[PDB]
């Protein structure tokens, strides 16, 4: 269904993790 | 909790016998339980 | 006139769970097992006798044996709403499943369960008086449904033999499947179903899905509605014995009129009119339209193309408000049509029958109440086409010897695989040979 | 009737099992005091599969804990649903293995395995009709892998006719917990390919990727990962405990999934795994669950199904669903992506439906896929094994204890012929 | 013939009346299930906040 | 099944996807030759004479 | 005696929504389907207290058909008979004839045959379509082909809506018209053309309605069809069934193209002031100010004329009026046909419809003729077809569907051959 | 049934779709919380064309956002009707392009086109019958042009049978935001000419002069312009969403408007657009609509149609209108101004009527005219491209990134032969 480069090691990177944490913060705040 | 087999089959709300059911006239009238001789008058003839 | 019903496997006993509900509803039996009007008090009726027998006073018990190896579905039955109706002893549950393994069902657990099964059947027959025949319910894909089912059939054949054995078996659909080894199971089951069963009726899953989808217009159908419809077709089959009709047939009639050869006994069934209540008012119901519906593959129970093959002999059971005149006219129209072709060598290809009691309706069911109904049971060569299709996917997995280690670890070998393979080859030969003019 | 005994080995297996018994106890409705407090009588009918009735309507779990350091036992009994075990079942050493396979398989095994074999014996003949064994452990730790492996050996030597479930995590270079991971993994699987009947391969990083993308957790502790693994284990065994429209026991799943005696390493997955922020924006249908099932990002192993072929697969559904939707959904997935499935096996999908969804959901699904893509994982650990074996690093702590070099030669040879036959059937 | 027909039609009417109520109860039960699921979502949000 | 499919199987139940198409008794669709709706049928000889 | 009616296209089912509405009020049938023998020709009585029309709507887009499903006549039509595809032909003859027809016509034919099996004394079929659209042309051709190989001998009355020359709403409709007539030529038995401009002028002038919609057009066309089939539906002084126009109006097997008209199209107030008789309406039924196809019959010569009469009509004055017409020289017939009239009388007057703009009239006339003005129309269409085709405009759509240049050329030369036939017969 | 999925690219595409989805939501009566509250039961019947029911009356738009800067995400979540999107569809990078077409098509494309193609594929097979796709973007930015360009290419090579709408604003020297506008525009149109099915050319300048003269607006924010483009987009998709006396779906309008495969760039007009001061002194008739429609000052591009010829035109009307008045009005406008049309195509007007007006008006209209005046705008941009390319200014930021020169020459050739055949058919 989803034709991609395998990306299960995309969140071993601290930078990516903090990026996505920012995204989650934004979603939750806007939801509030 | 509700199972699909249990949910699907419930006691039928109402039941009645079929309009045409085979009736055993043979067994009912031809055979009679136990009496070699009957009282002289039982049926008006 | 009596007939007994045995249900083997996961599928057969659920089908029976539908069938017996339908039967109590047809004979007015409350689920606790007694009529609302007792025998002496109500008018004498013997219609119920063929299925179940009045025990003592005010209690009726079905001539059936459910048997399986997992306890789950069977004690689900034991705790369902039909606790008082079914006989406590008749329900038989093993300890662990065959688990989709023909060998495990036919050699490991059969050797201990089938003796008990044949015991109860024996005393069931002894309680019976005018036994017509047997009827068996199973799916050939499963383990219990194939292995110990066939073993039980073999032992019944050596026990009685001369009596007819109506086997309503579920074959696997071509495209739709839920198991993996079901080609192996189907082959190993049909090897014995060829030379033991007298009259074997095929009931696929895919065709019934398409039926309830198109005609019954239900979008999300489960097994419940399928088994309801199959209960309807079985009731339509046995209504000739149950209720007096204008032109009746018995169990031994399909043995003569339908089976022209000692091994060519594989019947496609169909039912009509399969119609919802909402569209009933718009539709006008006569005999001609349902006589056509009974022949269209839009209403057959096996996914196959009857137009591709040629018919051998057909049987037309009618229930309800039907006179012989218009059905004679309709069968004349069918015989004069040319989109369907009977076999050359058979001039008369019909066995009609009429019964006065119309089909019933169940609360919560999707079928509407109609005047009349048709059950068509035919014989053709599309079944041989089906067997070729099954043999294909069989040999595809057999070439790489997949899944064989489970069987040879149970104790079977390659020899029976090979001989069943060549047996089905000869069987395909037989169907084409018969098709020949 | 049917019986599953539970064996927990090593720290990982112990804590996973702790969460597992919390989940099961919730689904059956028994309090951490050990008393029944559910409402449906559907729960009572099939708790004999996991519990022993005790005086006062208390059902103790049929489980055996096994380790070598008491801290694991304290961590088990500290948390709730911890006071319900039997203290006689806390069979337990005193010294500790310390991530040495030889220490877990030859030194401390020689004096502890007799005791665990006795208690697993007593727990086997306590029941009537066994179905199988269910062991939770790892492949890198010492007290879990080595002792668990030798335990599996003794039990398979004892009861060769019963099923066997091993929930075993595997190491990866990116999640590198200890240093001798290949040294332990190779030998453990080298023994599991002949002993165990089927093995559910798991890994940490795929769970990490799951809780981050699909669950969108910020702080994914071990509690949630072990919660996922428990969800898969409860799902795979829901068929025995609850009635269904199409039942599939342990052996039934086994013969449907294992076409060859050595090809029994499965990847697993669970649905629905949906982030709470987006749970309101989604639907609950069979197509909805299936698209999440066949997602490549939902396998709980770091083995890309797009990089290999499926030999076979199964799907265990829970809840009131239309079986037709189930069949046509699986038929689609096979018809659309026909190139990835194996060709000489038609109908590569086994499906089953149980009527009881887990508590908190409406529909659920457990996916089990036996694909050939896991050869990439085995070569991935075998390469590290050969690299370390090329210069015998960290070997002498294994040599000086009783193990020799030919054991390693046999293990790598067995690994090699395994990946060779996977490659062959691909 | 006509009497049998009329009786069957009356039974059809009763059956349709039954089916409509069946549909009603099914949709009500679905509504209840969705309500339960949303309540669970609310509880999980509260846990996260804590 | 027939998610994005303009075929008869998708249209068969009224824009809902059927598992597979069925040939129709009444007429042979694909073939140019088709069933004659009205076929003269020989009546009993006694009728005419 | 029964005859069934199929509707194909976005226009056909709208016409049907007016026609069947007209029929129910003519037979006193409420929209729920039951009255509070003459209906037998259009409805089959399903048991008791219910009548289903012998009809099948068929379309590829679903939005208009399920408007009919949820409209007021949900209780009237059979659920199965309304048949809807999934996506539209989108004004593409190739798409409606090769892409979607291959999938929908099999279902249509097995429905129509079991409808014919339910019927007993089938007179024929009558089809409703417009040759400008994509659905009504392509699968219409495909459907008519398969009906002709199935039955062959039975009548097939085609009431087509042809595209008017100067008023029009499509673009590729010249391609659709040419590709449709190539099969409508040799498959339809009896075909009636119907433009829109002419009906616009009628309602603008006679009905003096300045803002008409499609509803009023369909109401007038339904009135014409009902007046045409009232001979089957009711007995009259002189009955004329479907098979008569087959032999009375078609002199040659390839010239079957009829021009229609109707009179008196009279508003609610003028009729009360005016006096209705037969001589004036026989006159009124011949001026181009009351025809249903924009053309000039004075430039043409009549082949044969057919005249239905409804209401209080005696044969005396109709013979007198047709005499006056035969003696007048304002209109010329063809030389090879000396007696060119086929009249018929029926007693029942044309009814009124609530929401219609016509009042009750004592007598009415429906004229169906045949002339060479239609031969001028086909030439007028073929000119603007070849004008676009000369630059290969829009051809990439059709060939991308799967057709080629061959059927384009052969349909062009077929209309050329057809043109030569009209000028030959008219000579 | 018939399905249109929505795709928004770049900041302009995001805000346009924000107003667009606000308009559509208002038409179907769904609140900003996503629940139905309308009155007419006609609205329920065609919401599957743009939505999906989630759970208990929760409808989510079938839309996908795509950008490279989170500030746009803040903006779309800020306004009302910004909470109804599925957060899984907020697929989104982190770094940013910066009006660099090479960055939107070669570097960040291959890292983001990955995921967007995945969510659009999931969203495509979620529904049953795809009618076509809808993409709204610009031609000045890089995040809009290059991303959407590669997205359109991938979509076309995957699903070639379905229709495709692309609404793109083009840059003009009067309202010229960025500096590389020709460098972006020429390459983007160089791709839309072979990939996209039809494009609706828009421009801010025409929108400005419209709200200056006709609307007499004092403060033309971006909200009102986007409000006008939303009314356009709703007008064109209204045929699918509501039944009409004469319907014309997407593919129907395409085959009616495209005589040759490369001639698929249209211009738009909308009416009634009347000032609120003069809305009391106006009439409501079809000539009242037609005069404001066919006026050259109501076209939404900077191309005066009276400087060229119409090839084909179409007009979608909404409201209870008399069809006779409609066609005679079209016939009159074709008769009087007969020089402005093409000659060798008779009846160059396609018309359709839907009986449901936009909310707030009694009778509305939408004009789509494929004329040849658009070659003026293409010359307007290609001469600036040749001016920059003669000096190779700003070129190395594309050359050193991976793009080469022959791509620029190919864009030049394709633009030049495009306007050559436009001039030929003029
Ligand atoms: N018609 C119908 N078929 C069913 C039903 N349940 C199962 N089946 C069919 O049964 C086949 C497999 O055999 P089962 O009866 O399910 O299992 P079994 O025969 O008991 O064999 P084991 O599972 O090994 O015990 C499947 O292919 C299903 O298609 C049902 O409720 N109705
Ligand atoms: N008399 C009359 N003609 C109509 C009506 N509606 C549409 N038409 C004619 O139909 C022609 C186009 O065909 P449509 O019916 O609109 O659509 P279609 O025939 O299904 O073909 P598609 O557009 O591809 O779906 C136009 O030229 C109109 O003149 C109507 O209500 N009354
Ligand atoms: N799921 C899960 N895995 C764990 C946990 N703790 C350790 N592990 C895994 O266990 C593996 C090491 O096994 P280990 O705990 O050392 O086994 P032991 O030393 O024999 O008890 C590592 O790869 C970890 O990923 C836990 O809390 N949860
Ligand atoms: N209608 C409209 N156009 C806009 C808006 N913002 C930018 N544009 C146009 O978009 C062009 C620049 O595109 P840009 O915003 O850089 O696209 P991006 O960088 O890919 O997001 C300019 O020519 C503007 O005219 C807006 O809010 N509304
Ligand atoms: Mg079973
Ligand atoms: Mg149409």
């Amino acid at each position: 269904y989803t034709s991609d480069f395998s990306k299960r090691d995309e969140f071993t990177n601290t930078i990516r993790t903090e990026q996505w944490r920012e995204q989650l913060k934004g979603e939750n705040t806007h939801a509030k | 909790m509700m199972t699909t087999t249990a949910l699907a089959f419930q006691a039928p709300d109402e039941h009645h016998k079929p309009e045409h059911a085979r009736k055993p006239l043979v067994r009912e009238t031809f055979f009679r339980k136990t009496n070699v001789f009957f009282p002289e008058g039982c049926a008006a003839d | 006139r009596e007939v007994i019903s045995i249900h083997i496997g996961q599928a057969g006993i659920q089908v029976g769970n539908a069938c017996w509900e339908l039967y109590c509803l047809e004979h007015g039996i409350q689920p606790d097992g007694q009529m609302p009007s007792d025998k002496t008090i109500g008018g004498g009726d013997d219609a119920f006798n063929t299925f179940f027998s009045e025990t003592g006073a005010g209690k009726h018990v079905p001539r059936c044996i459910f048997l399986d190896l997992e306890p789950t579905v069977v004690d689900e039955v034991r705790t369902g709403t039909y606790r008082q109706l079914f006989h406590p002893e008749q329900l038989i549950s093993g300890k662990e499943d065959a688990a989709n393994n023909f060998a495990r069902g036919h050699y490991t657990i059969g050797k201990e369960i089938v003796d008990l099964a044949l015991d109860r059947i024996r005393k069931l027959a002894d309680n019976c008086t005018g036994l017509q025949g047997f009827l068996v319910f199973n799916a050939v894909g499963g383990g219990t449904g194939s292995g110990l089912g066939s073993l039980l059939l073999e032992r019944l054949s050596v026990d009685y033999g001369k009596k007819s054995k109506l086997g309503f078996t579920v074959y696997p659909s071509p495209q739709v499947s839920t198991a993996v080894v079901e080609p192996y199971n189907s082959v190993l089951s049909t090897h014995s179903l060829l030379e033991h069963t007298d009259v074997a009726v095929m009931l696929d899953n895919e065709a019934i899905y398409d039926i309830c989808r198109r005609s019954l217009d239900i979008e999300r159908p489960t097994y419940t509605n399928l088994n309801r419809l199959i209960a309807q077709v079985i009731s339509s089959l046995t209504a000739s014995l149950r209720f007096d009709g204008a032109l009746n047939v018995d169990i031994t009639e399909f043995q003569t009129n339908l089976v022209p050869y000692p091994r060519i006994h594989f019947m496609l069934s169909s039912y009509a009119p399969i119609i919802s209540a909402e569209k009933a008012y718009h539709e006008q119901l006569s005999v001609a339209e349902i006589t056509n519906a009974a022949f269209e593959p839009a209403s057959m129970m096996v996914k196959c193309d009857p137009r591709h093959g040629k018919y051998m002999a057909c049987c037309l059971m009618y229930r309800g408000d039907v006179v012989p005149k218009d059905v004679n006219a309709s069968v004349a129209t069918i015989k004069t049509k040319r989109t369907i072709q009977f076999v050359d060598w058979c001039p008369t290809g019909f066995k009609c029958g009429i019964n006065y009691q119309p089909p019933t309706v169940v609360p919560g069911g999707d079928l509407a109440k109609v005047q009349r109904a048709v059950c068509m049971i035919s014989n053709s060569t599309a079944i041989g086409e089906i067997f070729s299709r099954l043999d294909h996917k069989f040999d595809l997995m057999y070439a790489k010897r997949a899944f064989v280690h489970w069987y040879v670890g149970e104790g079977m070998e390659e020899g029976e695989f090979s001989e069943a393979r060549e047996d089905l080859a000869a069987l395909e030969k037989d169907f084409e040979e018969v098709g020949a003019e | 009737m049917r019986e599953i005994v539970h064996i927990q080995g090593g720290q990982c297996g112990n804590q996973i099992g702790a969460k597992f018994w919390e989940v099961v106890s919730d689904e059956h409705g028994i309090d951490p005091t050990g008393t029944y407090h559910g409402d449906s009588d559907l729960q009572l009918e099939r708790i004999n599969v996991y519990f022993n009735e005790a005086t006062g309507g208390r059902y103790v779990p049929r489980a055996i804990l096994m380790d070598l350091e008491p801290g694991t036992m304290d961590s088990v009994r500290s948390g709730p649903y911890g006071q319900i075990f039997r203290p006689d079942n806390f069979v337990f050493g005193q010294t500790g293995a310390g991530n040495n396979w030889a220490k877990g398989h030859y030194t401390e095994g020689a004096e502890l395995i007799d005791s665990v074999l006795d208690v697993v014996r007593k727990e086997a003949e306590s029941c009537d009709c066994l179905q199988g064994f269910q062991v939770c452990h790892s492949l890198g730790g010492g007290t879990g892998s080595g002792m668990g492996t030798l335990l599996i050996s003794k039990i398979r030597e004892e009861y060769p006719d019963r099923m066997m479930l091993t929930f075993s995590v595997v190491p990866s270079p990116k999640v590198s917990d200890t240093v001798v991971e290949p040294y332990n993994a190779t030998l453990s699987v080298h023994q599991l390919v002949e002993n165990a009947d089927e093995c559910m391969v798991l890994d940490n990083e795929a769970l990490y990727d799951i809780c981050f993308r699909t669950l969108k957790l910020t702080t994914p502790t071990f509690g949630d990962l072990n919660h996922l693994i428990s969800a898969v284990m409860s799902g795979i065994t829901c068929c025995l405990r609850f009635p269904g429209q199409l039942n599939a026991d342990l052996r039934k799943l086994a013969v449907n999934l294992i076409p060859f005696p050595r090809l029994h390493f499965f990847m697993v997955g669970f649905t629905p795994l949906t982030s709470r922020g987006s749970q309101q924006y989604r639907a609950l249908t069979v197509p909805e669950l299936t698209q999440q099932m066949w997602d490549a990002k939902n396998m709980m192993c770091a083995a890309d199904p797009r990089h290999g072929r499926y030999l076979t697969a199964s799907a265990l559904f829970r809840g009131r669903m239309s079986t037709k939707e189930v069949d046509e959904q699986m038929l689609n997935v096979q018809n659309k992506n026909s190139s990835y499935f194996v060709e000489w096996i038609p109908n590569n999908v086994k499906s089953s439906v149980c009527d009881i969804p887990p508590k908190g959901l409406k529909m659920s699904a457990t996916f089990i896929g036996n694909s050939t893509a896991i050869q990439e994982m085995f070569k991935r650990v075998s390469e590290q094994f050969t690299a370390m074996f090329r210069r015998k690093a960290f070997l002498h702590w294994y040599t000086g204890e009783g193990m020799d070099e030919m054991e390693f030669t046999e293990a790598e040879s067995n690994m090699n012929d395994l990946v060779s036959e996977y490659q062959q059937y691909q | 013939q006509m009497m049998l027909y009329s009786k069957c039609v009356t039974i059809r009417d009763a059956q349709i009346e039954e089916k409509k109520q069946m549909l009603a109860e099914e949709e009500e039960e679905q509504r209840r299930l969705d309500l339960m699921m949303e309540i669970e979502r609310v509880k999980a949000l509260e846990q996260y906040e804590a | 099944m027939n998610n994005n499919k303009l075929d008869e199987a998708a249209i068969l139940a009224g824009c809902k996807g059927v598992f597979s198409k069925t040939s129709y008794i009444t007429h042979t669709g694909q073939e140019g030759k088709a069933e004659e709706y009205e076929k003269k049928g020989g009546h009993r000889s006694a009728f005419a004479g």
